[PDB]
């Protein structure tokens, strides 16, 4: 006799990556890398209207 | 906390445009400096 | 010159990770978030420097505690590298509080007279005097506790080398101590190793081991041009060994005052215990072995846990080495951990 | 009385009183989000480990 | 980290060897502290006394002698557990796996409890060589406590023996936050109970001084507070025998400096105080999570820190 | 619905590289764009 | 060690450390939207409230505040929930 | 040493950002290890349990049972603070403020309660972001030991009332406990919740041992041992406590237990084990009051 045990497949999967400007959020903002905030305490905006 | 004052001057080459019009007392709390300035004042020179 | 067996000595002989480390993070540009689509001298100040460079280049099994002192009672010349030093705390209560936490019946002053005589018999300004020496102690106890002469051996140490006096005026402290409920300890903690004293006249700067391992010290032979190192207990007096029924575990160093409250009017006993119980285990047996019960309160010892000998082996008894002219019963105590622990005892 | 007030209200009497009931309620709503085209300026900093 | 090896004997059939694989994170007993050391020093063979295994008041003060270890990995021929009452000098956090009903929080003192419930899974029978293995049940301090105190008075009052009738309190039965918990009654011996009734009695003894009477006074005025207050009510147990016992100076004061008040407490800090400490085995360790999670679920590794 | 593909852009960026480290350091602040800036503004008083 | 084991468990090693990093630099990607959501909605008035407001914020005082606030009051009781109140006609929808 | 980052909230006056600049070297409880904390997290304002403040029973649980950080720099946007419950023993030397008596060059600080000492004093107040910090007093085990229990005393005199324990001579110079004024009103209504649970703890404990010993050894070894040496210890303090006040085996078991577990924890809460030791090195040797002294993780 024989009997045997078989591994009949193995299944992995792909992590998606999603960049963040291909969304439709990025219109909501205006992104920009900033090098150093951890060197900017206090950062400011002025209007004038 | 003493607002730091609004600094006119670098203002004087605006980054941008405010496309809204609207009086902006209603929203005033939502700023940190705020100034009503009718015609002109003394404070801006 | 190279083995036949090569795997296992590279290791001996002699990271890639933090190397690996940089390399994904550091080395990686503007992550994250992403985008769509003169012959001597010279040469001695060259190299302080460069000390400086490599220990700058980088950055713990060793403490290093520093006090300056006077020499009255302690004195670091006599003792040797490995020594106990066992702090004494604010002589300003020349029993202040004998007022209060003695019981009456008792004249707490006492202490004041005891003490207070210590100091006509040895002013505050440019120092003050701290750290007791485990040696003062083994003298000025030696005719209290039980064995005579390999104690008083330990006695004509100090009497010839640190003054029967102080001995004599100490022990009279020890005594109206114990007398009045101001224990030996709830003053004198431990300090540490002495690594190097460096005096001047009647002053001393004591370095020494807050923890960590003694061997690992200045080491030499000797600690400068002195004589090798060890804890030596100094007593064959000293150096109660348990464990006499024992199996291999990590040895363990305590540090124990006995007392007589009248069956022996205020007797001081300060010893080693030396056997691998974890403080739970030790109150136990410092129950047994210990008929010095005499009500005659009930606060018999008081104990604190030095530390470690993270092998059980070391513990050679030797009566000989010389302070000076004195020989004494010393007992080596091979490689020791220091965990200063703290003071238990309440009962 | 407080002792007298179990009885009743056990046994079924009026107390003379009446109550309000007051009950926090809580809910799952969905929700639609607008948001105007440059709407906020998202400053990005140094990213550390 | 003075890691203790613990060499697996033999071959432990493989159905054995997979129980070992999940008995990391687990806590051991060693009867010493060592480098090497045998696989059966470990097992609950080893905590039988003469002739008889310990009971679960026996175990207690089995645990507390030798020295409880958390084991950090398992390999082929060896266990690496690394004893916390020494070698707990690690710059990050030994991770203990919680094993009980109950459930850590953070800050938690962890100390040790032989396995005590009504329904457990602490037996890991390893056929290949005899031996066996209980693992501690982790829990907190609070709780911890409140165990031994049942047991002890459990052990205590059947020793009496309760004269009353044979309908005696529940003592068998606690709750941590909600969940009934059901401890096992089991058995009791003279000697697990006599050890932990005489040092019971003789701690509450000493607690007792001068300055205590002074205390003693203040009975009629607590009640007092036990109805005008609704804390001090709260305070004061239902069950409370001092309630029973209000159901005084003594002038004596020897000479008036001493401050026995003071000196009351101090004494019965000490020996009344410290009393989950003598009668079972204080807290090494207390979970902290530097991942922010901040309980533990049953079941779950808690990352741990030395002592409270 | 009008459309499924859209055309987006890709990220704005802002650093300390030119004399606005010099202000970032001596008077101790900084503002975005000095040389355009300081520049739109020097320029307009010699005209 | 001179093994085909060891090497192949260092595989193991790096590319299990490889799928680590692609996830996490992956989370700053899910993220910086998944924060952008937020800072919307903690400064997004629900509409109910923001209606009436509105028409109100450009006219030109205590009872248009008082008159007001009566009105949202109806008007979030009202039209909160709106697609599951009025969902079932268009005109209603589409305003 | 791992360090912990509190964030400063948004804008913040002046005047606070220069309090905040004074509080290096003062000790923070953490909530959690987190390396991203808020500063609200930290501030007194978070020991709010039962809808109150805390009181000083209140306040020493929860100093036992969140992390103490010494703050190590302060910087605008950001507090700096390192846990002293993590990483090896004797490491990580971090400096210390002292506060009160000397700190002299061991002793194991421990971290007690702000109120022990003037109340209010210490409180730090930051009105830009409306939050306060309490920062605990450093004191060595011994002396922080002997006043907890001393100012008990105190209290319970003052519980009922018709030799001064004040008065502390330490190192120098006679330390003072009272601050007079109301101040004790003060101190002495805070601390009047852990006496009570002080009272009752001895309360239930003497009265549950004088009933438990004559209800027992009465039902072999027990009763020997027992009665040998409580000779006119245990026994006299029977009689003579039943005498100044009354007297079931069922209701004794089951209060047996939930003292035996209110009594340990407070032991736990007191006993105020201490967070660090001082060990120093080309240092003083004693740190003067409001001197940084440095510290270590373990006694």
């Amino acid at each position: 006799d024989v009997e045997f045990d078989a591994l009949l497949g193995s299944y992995c999967n792909t992590l998606s990556l999603v960049r963040f400007l291909e969304l439709g959020l990025s219109v909501a903002c205006v992104c920009t890398k900033f090098p150093e905030l951890a060197y900017m305490n206090e950062g400011r905006v002025q209007f004038e209207v | 906390r003493d607002p730091p004052g609004y600094r006119y001057a670098a203002a004087m080459v605006p980054t941008g445009s405010i496309l809204s019009t609207i009086e902006v007392a209603s929203h005033r709390r939502l700023f940190d400096f705020f100034a009503r300035v009718r015609s002109d004042e003394n404070s801006l020179y | 010159t190279k083995p036949l067996p090569t795997a296992p000595m590279a290791w001996a002989e002699s990271s890639p990770r933090e190397l690996a480390g940089h390399a994904p993070l550091r080395r990686v540009l503007r992550p994250p978030i992403a985008r769509r689509d003169t012959r001597a001298t010279r040469d001695d100040t060259e190299q302080a420097v460069d000390k400086i460079l490599r220990g700058a280049r980088r950055a713990p099994r060793y403490h290093l505690t520093r006090q300056v002192t006077l020499t009255d009672l302690c004195q670091p010349n006599a003792e040797r590298a490995g020594a106990l030093l066992l702090a004494l705390r604010h002589p300003t209560d020349l029993p202040h509080l004998a007022r209060h936490r003695a019981p009456p019946g008792r004249q707490t002053e006492r202490l004041a007279e005891a003490w207070g005589q210590l100091l006509e018999a040895s002013e505050s300004g440019c120092a003050r005097a701290g750290l007791v020496s485990f040696n003062f102690l083994v003298a000025a106890c030696t005719a209290a506790y039980d064995a005579r002469d390999a104690a008083e051996a330990v006695r004509a140490h100090i009497t010839t080398n640190y003054a029967g006096a102080r001995l004599d005026r100490f022990s009279e402290c020890l005594r109206a101590m114990v007398h009045t409920h101001v224990f030996p300890h709830e003053v004198m903690r431990f300090f540490g190793g002495l690594v190097s004293w460096v005096t001047q006249d009647e002053l001393a700067s004591v370095t020494a081991v807050c923890s960590g391992p003694q061997e690992a010290t200045h080491t030499g032979h000797p600690g400068r041009p002195c004589s090798a190192v060890t804890i030596p207990a100094c007593a064959f007096v000293d150096l109660d060994a348990e464990l006499c029924l024992g199996g291999p575990g990590a040895a363990f160093l305590y540090l124990v005052f006995t007392y007589r409250q009248c069956r022996d009017q205020e007797l001081c006993c300060v010893y080693v215990v030396k056997s691998q119980l974890p403080p739970r285990g030790l109150e136990a047996a410092l129950e047994r072995l210990f008929g010095r019960l005499r009500i005659t309160t009930c606060t018999y010892a008081a104990f604190a846990e030095l530390g470690v000998m993270p092998d059980d082996s070391p513990r050679c008894l030797h009566r000989t080495e010389r302070f000076g002219a004195v020989g004494v019963p010393v007992v080596i105590l091979e490689g020791v951990v220091w965990r200063p622990g703290g003071w238990r005892a309440c009962a | 009385s407080p002792v007298a007030l179990y009885h009743q209200l056990k046994t079924g009497l009026h107390p003379g009183f009446g109550f309000t009931v007051v009950r926090q309620d809580r809910f799952v709503t969905e929700n639609v989000l607008f948001s105007e085209r440059a709407s906020e300026a998202y400053f990005l900093g140094q990213l550390q480990v | 980290c003075f890691e203790a090896d613990i060499a697996i004997p033999s071959g432990i059939s493989r159905p054995d060897a997979a129980a070992l694989q999940r008995c990391e994170g687990r806590v051991v007993f060693l009867p010493t502290i060592r480098r090497q050391l045998a696989l059966a020093d470990v097992a609950h063979e080893s905590f039988v006394s003469g002739g008889v295994s310990p009971d679960t008041l026996g175990l207690l003060l089995a645990y507390r002698r030798r020295f409880p270890a958390v084991i950090t990995r398992v390999l082929p021929t060896r266990i690496v557990a690394c004893p916390v009452d020494l070698g707990l000098t690690h710059a990050g956090t030994v991770n203990l796996r919680n094993t009980s009903p109950v459930d850590l929080c953070n800050g938690d003192p962890v100390s040790l409890v032989p396995p005590v419930f009504e329904g457990q899974a602490t037996d890991v029978r390893l056929e290949s060589l005899d031996l066996t293995l209980r693992f501690p049940v982790p829990l907190p301090t609070p709780l911890a406590r409140e165990i031994v105190a049942r047991l002890v008075a459990r052990g205590i009052r059947d020793l009496n023996p309760d004269r009353t009738p044979g309908e005696l309190p529940d003592l068998n039965v606690l709750y941590y936050n909600g969940a009934r918990l059901s401890l096992v009654a089991d058995v009791q011996q003279l000697a697990s109970v006599n050890t932990e009734l005489r040092s019971l009695v003789l701690n509450m003894v000493y607690s007792i001084t001068e300055g205590t009477t002074l205390i003693l006074t203040l009975i009629p005025r607590l009640l007092a507070l036990s109805a005008q207050d609704g804390y001090v009510n709260a305070l004061l147990q239902m069950q409370s025998v001092t309630r029973e016992a209000a159901q005084a100076p003594m002038l004596m004061q020897d000479g008036e400096r001493r401050l026995p008040l003071y000196e009351a407490l101090v004494a019965w800090l000490a020996h009344a105080g410290q009393l989950g400490d003598i009668l079972a085995l204080a807290p090494a360790v207390r979970v902290c999570t530097f991942d922010g999670a901040a309980v533990v679920q049953s079941g779950d590794m808690a990352p741990v820190i030395r002592y409270p | 619905e009008d459309t499924e593909a859209d055309v987006p852009v890709t990220y704005g960026e802002m650093v300390l590289n030119g004399a606005n480290l010099v202000t970032a350091l001596v008077m101790g602040k900084a503002v975005r764009s000095l040389d355009d800036v300081g520049r739109h503004l020097l320029d307009m008083q010699e005209e | 060690d001179g093994t085909g084991i060891s090497l192949h468990r260092q595989l193991r090693a790096i590319q299990q450390l490889a799928r680590n990093v692609q996830a996490v630099l992956g989370a700053f990607e899910r993220g910086t939207a998944d924060q952008m959501l937020h800072v919307l909605l903690e400064k997004a008035p629900p509409l109910a409230l923001l209606l009436p407001m509105q028409r109100y914020l450009d006219n030109g005082t205590r009872v248009a505040r008082a008159t007001l606030v009566a009105e949202l009051k109806r008007s979030f009781c009202d039209t909160s929930f709106f697609l599951g109140k009025a969902g079932h006609r268009r005109e209603a929808i589409e305003a």
